[PDB]
């Protein structure tokens, strides 16, 4: 039948998560963001919609910081991006205060992974509202 | 509740014209075991402050893990965290003293007594100390432990009152903390040769000189001592 679109974790008929792919077209619906790897590091950037001259320029900062090494961008609905980026820094300190070491960036990726994911399991949360491009340094490039 | 195992000594410190100095040796103790030599108890936060911590050397070192995340916290969504939002000395000591007023009254303190110097943005001179039981106090002078003994009294010598400190120098300042750390080495049997020794300063920023050793030390007349009494030879 229909209805399969209105809870997050039901499955469609053909095994998808509707809930997940409209969350996408709030994403399509953001600003632009992208990432580059270079030869010994990552940059970030992202295009800030000028909607007035009231806008005070180069404050209203989008780019956020984890640790003291990893950047990440994102595109969607901004407060789901503080939302899991406040997650990864919880996340990130969690794993620097037990091992010391600065948590490796594909080590930090499948934390921010596995979090989103689990939005995705329950219908008594929404998908997050955005994809966000992040990255940095560590021990092997 | 708890007992402190490997231990720091003495911190000292003082305020000069123009910023701060503080300094402290490099041994962690373990009872009466001078155990560990490469121990430095200077903890530099950025380029303004530094923290001086005595005591239980296992509850340094969290502290010193604390600071760093204070610093990496800071700089969080704050684009002027290296300029007019970086950490004040005086942000560093409250969040300190808050910490170990809470420790103390959870009857589980960190063992620790900690001083604070620094300059604040405005050029002022920041001079505090705080203890495992959550005390704090200013003064032109502080030290820790053995230091409050011996040192306080020959710092003061210097800087007796506030209107004492525009008129000392750097090198004056200085001078006056290293002879007191050779005092100290004297007699104090928990202290090494070994100290580092940092200036704060409002125009010349932070100097952290490591390796340091207590020189000119008079120990001649020792020869001339026989017996305890009646001895002749």
């Amino acid at each position: 039948g229909t209805g399969y679109d209105l809870s997050n974790s039901v499955f469609s008929p053909d095994g998808r998560n509707f809930q997940v792919e409209y969350a996408v077209k709030a994403v399509e619906n953001g600003t632009t963001s992208i990432g580059i790897k270079c030869n010994d590091g990552v940059v970030f950037a992202v295009e800030k919609l000028i909607t007035s001259k009231l806008l005070v320029p180069q404050k209203n900062v989008k780019i956020q910081v984890v640790d003291r090494h990893i950047g990440c961008v994102y595109s969607g609905l901004i407060p789901d991006g503080r939302h899991l980026v406040n997650r990864g820094r919880e996340e990130a300190a969690s794993f620097k205060k037990l091992y010391k070491t600065p948590i490796p960036i594909p080590a930090f990726a499948d934390r921010l992974g596995q979090y989103v994911q689990a939005h995705t399991l329950y219908n008594s949360v929404r998908p997050f509202g955005v994809s966000t491009i992040f990255g940095g340094v560590d021990k092997n490039g | 509740t708890q007992q402190p195992i490997v231990t720091g000594t003495s911190v000292i410190s003082m305020k000069y014209d123009n910023g701060v100095i503080i300094a402290a040796d490099n041994l962690g103790s373990y009872g009466s075991l001078l155990r560990f030599n490469g121990v430095e108890r200077l903890i530099p936060v950025g380029d303004n402050t530094v923290v001086g911590i005595s005591g239980d050397i296992s509850d340094m070192q969290h502290i010193e893990r604390l600071l760093k995340d204070l610093v990496t916290e800071n700089a969080y969504d704050n684009p002027l965290a290296d300029a007019e939002e970086a950490l004040e000395p005086s942000y560093i000591f409250e969040y300190l003293a808050t910490v170990m007023y809470q420790r103390r009254s959870k009857m589980n303190p960190l063992w620790n007594a900690i001083i604070v110097a620094g300059v604040q943005s405005n050029g002022d001179q920041f001079l505090r100390y705080v203890n495992l039981l959550g005390v704090t106090y200013s003064s032109p002078t502080l030290a820790t432990g053995f230091g409050a003994h011996m040192a306080n009294p020959l710092l003061r010598k210097v800087v007796d009152r506030e209107s004492d400190i525009p008129k000392t120098t750097v090198q004056v300042a200085e001078e006056a903390i290293v002879n007191a750390m050779r005092v100290l080495y004297y007699r104090d049997a928990r202290s090494s040769r070994n100290f580092s020794l940092a200036i704060i300063d409002k125009n010349t920023g932070l100097t952290f000189k490591k390796n340091l050793q207590v020189e000119n030390m008079k120990w001649d007349f020792a020869k001339d001592i026989k017996g305890y009494g009646t001895q002749k030879i």
